[PDB]
């Protein structure tokens, strides 16, 4: 059963870092089965939070679609938003969701 | 010495591969050891064995909600030998 | 001393309360008794148990027909700690 | 199941006794649940036996009934039989004619 990292919506200081860790203590079981693990990270020009949740990927979420949700490992890709910076990722192997990667690995 | 209960503290995530339990991090299941009787009193000689198992109350989530509930026999509190 | 094999004469009749057996009057089931480690190397410590066991062939009648047969697991050959 | 004593006919000093043991070594499972245990003993002017064996009481044995077949204990009643002195007795418990009882016990 798919564990991940679900602490909705969290203050975070994750900036200017190759990958960070999503500091959140809730690993949960989804329960839906087909539910991936998602992390979305944006900047305003106020404060940076980090979201873990849960989500089926045949849903969009934040209108947006999960197109990596397959991969093993939450690797960010950027989505264009008006007035901040987002990043999103989806992955499916227990607690992904846990360690967020900024471009592509080394 | 003794058959009777022997203390041990199982991590859930490092022993027993489960991340899912948010509460405890882990707990004492201990487990029984120590010599028995060469003879029975009411195959082998009698062994150090578990007489009462308690349950242990767990906190985990499921999505976004927590729940608190609890595992049957998951810790030794008396040993036994037969 | 080890886990092992202990010698065991039963007797058909006094123990087993079997009055059909014709031959033999009784024999040597054995058991096995025996510390063991502490810890295991692949609950409780590890204890003396029976490892193989073997049968035995009996002669017994039926009507007055004779009939030599025999019984699965009847006697401990060797002992292992588990 | 019934086991019965089942020599068949073997020589006996049983004589002038108020019981006697069979001497049988054969204990055996009777092999038909109905069955019951036997025991004759005849004295002719040559000799003694004893003769020990299962056997259905619904059906005669030596042209005789087996009346007494529910009772546990062998206890030798007469029958009438020329040439010769001619006993018999039933029972169902346990190797029960492995003991004979003439006349009845004390």
């Amino acid at each position: 059963p798919q564990l991940c990292k679900f602490c909705d919506v969290r203050f975070s200081t994750c900036d200017n870092q190759k990958s960070c860790m999503s500091n959140c203590s809730i690993t949960s079981i989804c329960e839906k089965p087909q539910e991936v693990c998602v992390a979305v990270w944006r900047k305003n020009d106020e404060n940076i939070t980090l979201e873990t949740v849960c989500h089926d990927p045949k849903l969009p979420y934040h209108d947006f679609i999960l197109e990596d949700a397959a991969s093993p490992k939450c690797i960010m890709k950027e989505k264009k938003k008006p007035g901040e910076t987002f990043f999103m990722c989806s992955c499916s192997s227990d607690e992904c969701n846990d360690n967020i990667i900024f471009s592509e690995e080394y | 010495e003794n058959c009777c209960v022997r203390p041990l503290y199982i991590d859930f995530r490092q022993d027993l591969g489960w991340k899912w339990v948010h509460e405890p991090k882990g707990y004492y299941a201990n487990f029984c050891s120590g010599p028995c009787p060469y003879l029975r009193s009411a195959s082998a000689s009698p062994c150090c064995v578990p007489q009462d198992l308690e349950p242990l109350t767990i906190l985990y989530y499921v999505g976004r909600t927590p729940k608190v509930e609890q595992l049957s026999n998951m810790v030794v509190k008396s040993c036994k030998c037969s």
